[PDB]
RNA sequence: UAAUAUUUGUUUAAUGAAAAGUAUUUUAUUAUUAUAUUGUAUAGUAUUAUUAUAGUGUAUAGUUUUUUAAAAAUAUAAAAAAUAAAGUAUGAAUUAAUAUCAAAAUUUUAAUAAAAAUUAAAAAAUU
């Protein structure tokens, strides 16, 4: 750095869409319907029902 | 040269049985390394710190971790001599308690002194 | 909630020196300044000469609150704590005081009387029920040529006596205390054993000298 | 008249349809709890908590801890479980400690 | 007039005998080392 | 003094020597605190107040002095100052042939045995190992630092197995 | 059937609290210099916790002078030109 | 004992501990010493003056 | 050894700082011993 | 060389010939000392450095007395 | 600067260790053959540093804390091969006169001229 950076610039990197995507993102998710945990569709849980009918 | 007799600084025999600082009975004729003069006041604190390395491959005196006070060691009571480990010189030195017993009202008397 | 602010955080930070530390912990070196000056403004008592001079307050004297909460009111001593400079007053300056549970208690909230300062609290005169400046007497005891102290009120002329100390007289210990009798039976004969203590310094001082003698 | 001020103010605040915790000396840093919390705001309870739980944030966890604690306070006010929503979340600069970060040449720098 | 400043212990018999005061002294040190009326310490640094 | 400082300018007073000396006392409490061997003034004006009045009363004859009937010593012979005490957790209701005890460290093997002969009339004392323990050092809530004094941990090897019994 | 150390050195009379210090460091047993965890060092009672000291908490990994002397240093009667 | 007085509420009349106001500094003065008679000192102290 | 960070060497640059017993011992005069004249 | 305070707090570069500092390991800071110190706090007895001298009379008040 | 560098604990032959001058052993501990007395565990270099210095004495105690789902270029070894970069967590340092910035060209002005004037045509983020 050669000199520092106002406000503005530091506001700068939050209009990117890395930041976005890394920072505020909202998942999507539905009711585990053996469990009833919020659950991210493609990921399970531990436990025999799960494994095999995975919901 | 040294009032204190030669078997505390080097040892009585090979092992360096007999050397530390010793502290004596100020009524008692015989005499310890223990002096507190300026010119002593080194070689007390080298054993107090050091101790000393003995040839024998042993470190006498203080080893360890925690010095020893000289000055509460309990006093010289005599010196070693081969055959039996330690010769007693000074009996005098060794408290003995005597405690007088069942004399007169004695038995009557109790640790406190009651109310009025 | 010391654990969840090790259940929020990550096992990925570390943190050293749990049981040891680096700079040895046995030295006595001062305390932070703000902490000092709280032990102080919490201690005061511990200062030299902080009790009051020819203490007057003793219990059972009747009070009026000159200044602060319960002004104007009269109430008897009750106790004295004299090495903080403070008075308790009869249901003046009276709060709650909580007694924590344990085992077989509940917690119990017991209202209790609390230490007033000696400041602003002032004597009310027995005959004239005004508040009198008290200067502190001698008069010969009866009987007594000690003249002991009293209290006077400047205004009336009113002598005030000193109560006793009276205190806990339940406590004893049969079996391990000597009965008075017992203990005030004068053995001392003096003459007897002081020859012998004389004589056997005698003897040191003596053999001493022609050792000196000796020598010289 | 001023106790009765304080007095009218905690009351007006007390009887108000809401619950507010305070959480302090959070073990996360100012800038990325603020990153972490502005995700959260205007959120039903449920999608916060939900949100939390699905986030493999630090600050989220904490936020998490934060949402159950204030939903047992609020449901001990006597609220509704099901109708909560987070009005309001923020974060401000708390207490710090310091390290010393040791650097070559005889250096040293203060983390 | 005082013939000692106002802040030193007062260390002597009632009768003013001076006789015992080493005597005192030491005992008042033991005893600034551990009280015997001392109740349960709160500290983390505790002798046992 | 190839060139002279301006020294009448400055009053006469002594500075502080930069280098500045730490005070004599000893600071630290823990393990390996030494005991110092260098002897001021008051240690000897002490003994000579503790002995003696030295201000007041005239000193007495070197040969009392330096004999057995003066006052240290005599006190000392007939009126012993000695705590020799009990770890109560080696005799408690276990059968133990070796009871524990702390001893002042002045005294030695021989005067344990003594004493536990003549005052508290133990007769049968096979032996006694030794070991020197620096005293208890604890923090109070205001953290001052406390040292209980230095004692001498003695294991006394007895022939009857001893216990004291707790009625529960 | 296992290995049971104590009836092998019972079998191999070997004094079976000494075949136990074959298999733990020398800085157990013997008094020697060696790396020790300050949290194996002990712990004065806290309010909440009671004391903690390293002979309850770890009994075996104590040194013992039986081995100790018998072992590495010297007896003076084997030496004694008197 | 500030506890058990405010509870028990017996009156106290003397400190429940000993305070040495010198910190263990008395302990360095000689046990003979005694301050010297000044006179003719400075002050108002002398002349008893209740009203000014 | 009086620089370290040890505690030994802490103690010896503070307890070597009080000052000896002092009395003047006037010299000692072996040839001419005035008790033998 | 000293690109910030001589504090044993401040911000930047320090050099340990010209600012001689010991090792202090988690110093507690300018303000309200964190989580971290306090977790040694009430675990190990005192601040990991072993300056700061532990007070808790004001809890021996709370709790004990 | 800095959503940065660093750190990142999934498998041990560091066998040994007097020369360390710091580390609450609550009683670490003989049963001795010997006599008293004294003393045994982790802090060298500002660090729990690259990793110690040296004298013992010995050879089968495996004697038991190193993250990770592409490719360039850097570092080793044989442009192939091995290693490392979106990562969750921690979080420094050089630098900082600045206005949301200063892109291209032309001449001028007291010495590059990001100084002028004129024409002009520089979006945002990340590498
Ligand atoms: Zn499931």
């Amino acid at each position: 750095p050669k000199r520092k950076k106002n406000p503005m610039q530091l506001r700068r990197k939050v209009y990117g869409l890395h930041f976005k995507e890394k920072y505020l993102k909202m998942e999507e998710w539905y009711y585990c319907p053996l469990c009833a945990e919020p659950k991210k569709p493609g990921e399970w849980c531990r436990r025999e029902d799960c494994r095999q009918i995975k919901p | 040269k040294n009032s204190w007799p030669e078997w505390m600084d080097n040892g009585a025999d090979g092992t360096g049985y007999g050397i530390g600082l010793h502290r004596t009975h100020p009524l008692s004729r015989l005499r310890g390394n223990l002096k507190r003069s300026p010119s002593h006041v080194p070689r007390v604190l080298g054993m107090m710190i050091q101790g000393v390395w003995h040839k024998s491959g042993v470190k006498l005196y203080f080893r360890g971790g925690k010095p020893p006070n000289p000055s509460v060691h309990p006093y010289l009571t005599g010196e070693p001599c081969p055959l039996y480990g330690w010769k007693v010189t000074d009996e005098s030195v060794i408290r003995q308690f005597n405690m007088p017993s069942i004399d007169g009202t004695n038995f009557r008397y109790k640790p406190y002194v009651a109310l009025q | 909630r010391l654990e969840l602010l090790e259940s929020m955080r990550h096992p990925r930070e570390r943190d050293f020196y749990q049981d040891h530390t680096y700079h040895n912990q046995w030295l006595r070196r001062d305390l932070e300044k703000h902490q000092k000056q709280q032990l102080a403004a919490r201690y005061k008592y511990f200062a030299p000469d902080f009790e009051i001079s020819p203490w007057i307050w003793y219990p059972g004297d009747i009070v009026e609150v000159v200044s602060g909460e319960g002004i104007g009111q009269r109430g008897t001593i009750i106790a004295v704590i004299k090495y903080k400079n403070e008075i308790v007053v009869q249901n003046i300056n009276v709060q709650d005081v909580v007694i924590p549970a344990s085992e077989s208690r509940p917690e119990q909230i017991v209202q209790r009387e609390h230490p007033i300062s000696v400041t602003r609290v002032r004597h009310v005169d027995p005959s004239t029920n005004e508040i009198c400046n008290i200067e502190m007497v001698k008069v010969r005891n009866k009987e007594t040529g000690e003249m002991e102290e009293k209290r006077m009120s400047l205004e009336s002329g009113i002598l005030m006596s000193i109560p006793p100390v009276n205190d806990e007289l339940e406590v004893g210990d049969p079996l391990k205390d000597t009965p008075i009798q017992d203990a005030d039976e004068a053995t001392y004969d003096r003459e007897a054993e002081q020859a012998v203590l004389v004589d056997k310094r005698l003897e040191a001082m003596e053999e001493h000298f022609v050792q000196s003698l000796k020598q010289s | 008249y001023c106790e009765r001020l304080e007095t009218e103010l905690t009351v007006t605040q007390e009887r108000l349809p809401q619950h507010t915790l305070l959480m302090k000396a959070v073990p996360s840093s100012w800038k990325k709890l603020d990153i972490d919390i502005s995700v959260i705001r205007g959120l039903s309870l449920r999608e916060a908590m939900a949100q939390c739980k699905l986030s493999l944030r630090k600050g989220h966890q904490i936020v998490f801890r934060a949402l159950e604690m204030a939903q047992q306070g609020a449901e001990a006010k006597g609220l509704d479980k099901e109708h909560l929503r987070v009005a309001h979340i923020s974060c401000y600069p708390g207490p710090t400690d310091k390290q010393i970060d040791i650097r070559s040449k005889g250096y040293y720098a203060w983390k | 007039q005082r013939k000692l400043p106002k802040h030193f212990p007062v260390v002597q018999a009632s009768d003013g005998s001076s006789l015992l005061r080493e005597e005192t002294i030491a005992c008042m040190e033991r005893e600034r080392r551990l009280p015997h009326n001392m109740g349960k310490l709160y500290s983390y640094h505790r002798p046992y | 003094i190839h060139k002279g400082w301006r020294t009448w300018e400055y009053q006469h007073t002594r500075p502080d020597p930069r280098p500045f000396p730490d005070p004599p006392v000893n600071d630290y409490f823990g393990r390996s605190r030494i005991w110092n061997p260098i002897a001021c003034k008051l240690g000897y004006v002490r003994k000579k107040a503790d002995e003696w009045g030295w201000p007041n009363k005239p000193p007495p004859p070197t040969g009392l002095r330096h004999s057995q009937e003066f006052f240290p010593f005599f006190f000392e012979r007939y009126f012993p100052d000695a705590e020799v005490r009990l770890l109560l957790d080696s005799v408690l209701n276990n059968e133990t042939k070796r009871p524990v005890f702390q001893i002042p460290c002045s005294m030695s093997k021989v005067e344990l045995v003594n004493y536990l002969k003549n005052i508290y009339g133990i007769d049968n004392v096979v032996r006694v190992e030794v070991r020197n323990r620096r005293g208890r050092r604890y923090k109070n809530e205001v953290g001052e630092i406390k040292m209980m004094d230095d004692y001498k941990v003695a294991v006394v090897e007895l022939d009857t197995p001893v216990s004291v019994e707790l009625k529960q | 059937g296992r290995f049971n150390m104590d009836e092998a050195a019972a079998a191999l009379q070997l004094n079976p609290a000494y075949a136990a210090a074959l298999y733990r460091p020398l800085n157990y047993t013997f008094h020697i210099r060696g790396q020790l965890y300050p949290a194996q060092k002990g712990r004065p009672s806290r309010p909440g916790s009671l004391a903690a000291s390293q002979g309850r908490m770890f009994p075996l990994y104590q040194r013992n002078d039986r081995l100790d002397k018998e072992l590495f240093r010297l007896n003076s009667r084997g030496l004694t030109t008197e | 004992v500030d506890r058990e007085v405010l509870l028990t509420g017996k009156s106290v009349w003397e400190c429940p501990i000993h305070i040495d106001h010198t910190c263990g500094g008395s302990k360095t003065v000689p046990p003979h010493a005694k301050k010297p008679v000044r006179y003719m000192d400075a002050g108002i102290a002398n002349v008893g003056v209740t009203d000014i | 050894f009086k620089q370290g960070q040890g505690m030994f060497s802490h103690q010896l640059k503070r307890l070597l700082q009080k000052k000896s017993i002092h009395r003047y011992n006037w010299d000692p005069l072996p040839m001419y011993d005035p008790r033998k004249l | 060389y000293q690109r910030g305070g001589w504090s044993p707090g401040s911000k930047h570069q320090k050099h340990m010939t010209l600012n001689p500092t010991l090792y202090l390991y988690r110093f507690p800071g300018p303000h309200g000392p964190g989580p971290y110190t306090m977790k040694y706090w009430w675990t190990l007895g005192c601040f990991p450095t072993g300056m700061e001298v532990p007070f808790r009379l004001h809890e021996f008040l709370s709790t004990y007395q």
